[PDB]
């Protein structure tokens, strides 16, 4: 019998980050 | 949004020269040691095709005449030496910040030796005549520069109405342009006249190139 | 081999929702984001949004948040994008696209669907052969043509001899007049080639589900 | 001994991106 | 000898896009 196969393909890009803190009033 | 400004909008380059396309970002596209900048080539009728990823990495199957440099907010696409097949529109695109954003593009046009059009005239197909319409076609092929005029004459006189002109994009092989001019009349209009003529006027000759046929003459 | 299959065309009346499809093959559909990109012919590109088919997690460009709706069907490996109440500004090519696995660059692209927003009806093309003037002089080369008339919407695809005739070919971009398009193509071969060997233009019009072959015959006298 | 096994499943989603930059001050 | 099992899962993909900036 033989050894286990190679790793699968690389995964998807991560989720996009949360928005910035909406800037302070003038 | 990260705004990408490309320069120039259009670039004309002789074969074998260096082409340089610039891309500025409104803010940095660098993150954790990587520059998130892609370059694409797009030919008419096709999706964009990836040339360069992460600012300077050649995509598989892309020739080494293409190279990319820069970081932060300044990026450059270099083509050297330019080849005929490179006629296209090129885009930068940042992949750092939501949303992905593209530059406005740069059209690469090629400068070459002047060439005179090869002109061919076609009477209406008999099949079209059964529909009650009649188009005369004139092809003006493989000329340079792009500028050209076509005149249609019916019985020796330039007459109004029914014209459709279309120009190709620069040819990916000989770097020339071609034009198609179609004059459509009704079948009855077509059959009230006998001589049909297209005249092509081009930089390369003070003399127009004239192609003509007579209806029902073989 | 990764494949993203999109219909060539979609035509809607102003106000009627369009739903675009992108059928994926060659990879695990549920493992990767599907991105959508808009391009008006003659202009640049805009990223619309993306969706991850495993959990239908979604990010949309703020510009498109109230315009586009992204969904998937895991069973058929198809991504959909729906556009609400379309206007003439919605007429564009729409691509589906994918990042390279583990990467951040768009390595894979569908061919694009040309969305047309118009009250004009789907009309199949008339295809006319263009053979040289009856009785004309024969040179060392000969130019043939194919005139494609009276169709709607774009696009049509044109080949010669099923694409095996590629050299010496010029295919002219479609032009619209009073609600119908015309396209033409020319081919130049040696006089030894034609009419001894057969030359046929093939015209596909996906919007009307039509393919037409027209063989170019010499003109008969009279 | 026989052949090596088939290739594994595709990986998971990458890490979530950085939070956006703080907005500029208003008028 | 018969083949071994399928291999391990692939590595995780690249990091997500940076989020949008806050409003002015
Ligand atoms: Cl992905």
């Amino acid at each position: 019998p033989g050894p286990p196969g190679p790793p699968g393909p690389p995964g998807a890009r991560g989720l996009t980050g949360r928005p910035g803190d909406a800037g302070p009033p003038g | 949004d990260i705004v990408l400004t490309q320069s120039p909008a259009s670039l004309t380059v002789s074969l074998g020269q260096r082409a340089t396309i610039s891309c500025r970002a409104s803010k940095s596209v660098d993150s954790y040691g990587n520059s998130f900048m892609e370059w694409y080539q797009q030919k008419p009728g096709q999706p964009p095709k990836l040339l360069i990823y992460r600012a300077s990495n050649l995509e598989s199957g892309i020739p080494a005449r293409f190279s990319g440099s820069g970081s932060r907010t300044d990026f450059t696409l270099t083509i050297n030496p330019v080849e005929a097949d490179d006629v296209a529109t090129y885009y930068c695109q940042q992949s750092n910040e939501d949303p992905y954003t593209f530059g406005g593009g740069t059209k690469l046009e090629i400068k070459r030796a002047d060439a005179a059009p090869t002109v061919s005239i076609f009477p209406p197909s008999s099949e079209q005549l059964t529909s009650g319409g009649a188009s005369v076609v004139c092809f003006l092929n493989n000329f340079y520069p792009k500028d050209i005029n076509v005149k249609w004459k019916i019985d020796g006189s330039e007459r109004q109405n029914g014209v459709l002109n279309s120009w190709t994009d620069q040819d990916s092989k000989d770097s020339t342009y071609s034009m198609s001019s179609t004059l459509t009349l009704t079948k009855d209009e077509y059959e009230r006249h006998n001589s049909y003529t297209c005249e092509a006027t081009h930089k390369t000759s003070t003399s127009p190139i004239v192609k003509s046929f007579n209806r029902n003459e073989c | 081999q990764v494949q993203l299959q999109q219909p060539g065309a979609d035509l809607v009346r102003p106000g009627v929702s369009v739903k675009l499809s992108c059928k994926a093959s060659g990879y695990t559909f549920t493992s990767y984001w599907m991105n959508w990109v808009k391009q008006r012919p003659g202009q640049g590109l805009e990223w619309i949004g993306m969706i991850h088919p495993s959990d239908s997690e979604t990010r949309l460009s703020q510009k498109f948040k109230d315009k586009a709706t992204l969904t998937v069907d895991k069973s058929s490996s198809t991504a959909y994008m729906q556009l609400s109440s379309p206007t003439s500004e919605d007429s564009a090519v729409y691509y589906c696209a994918r990042l390279k696995p583990g990467g951040t660059w768009f390595a894979y692209w569908g061919q694009g669907t040309l969305v047309t927003v118009s009250a004009a009806k789907t009309t199949a093309p008339s295809v006319y052969p263009l053979a040289p003037v009856c009785g004309d002089t024969t040179g060392s080369s000969v130019t043939l043509g194919c005139l494609v008339k009276g169709y709607f919407p774009e696009p049509v695809t044109l080949t010669w001899n099923s694409g095996s005739l590629s050299s010496g070919v010029h295919t002219f971009p479609a032009v619209l007049q009073s609600d119908l398009y015309t396209l033409s193509s020319s081919v130049t071969v040696t006089s030894s080639t034609w009419p001894s060997q057969s030359i046929t233009c093939n015209v596909a019009h996906p919007a009307s589900s039509t393919k037409v072959d027209k063989k170019i015959e010499p003109r008969g006298p009279t």
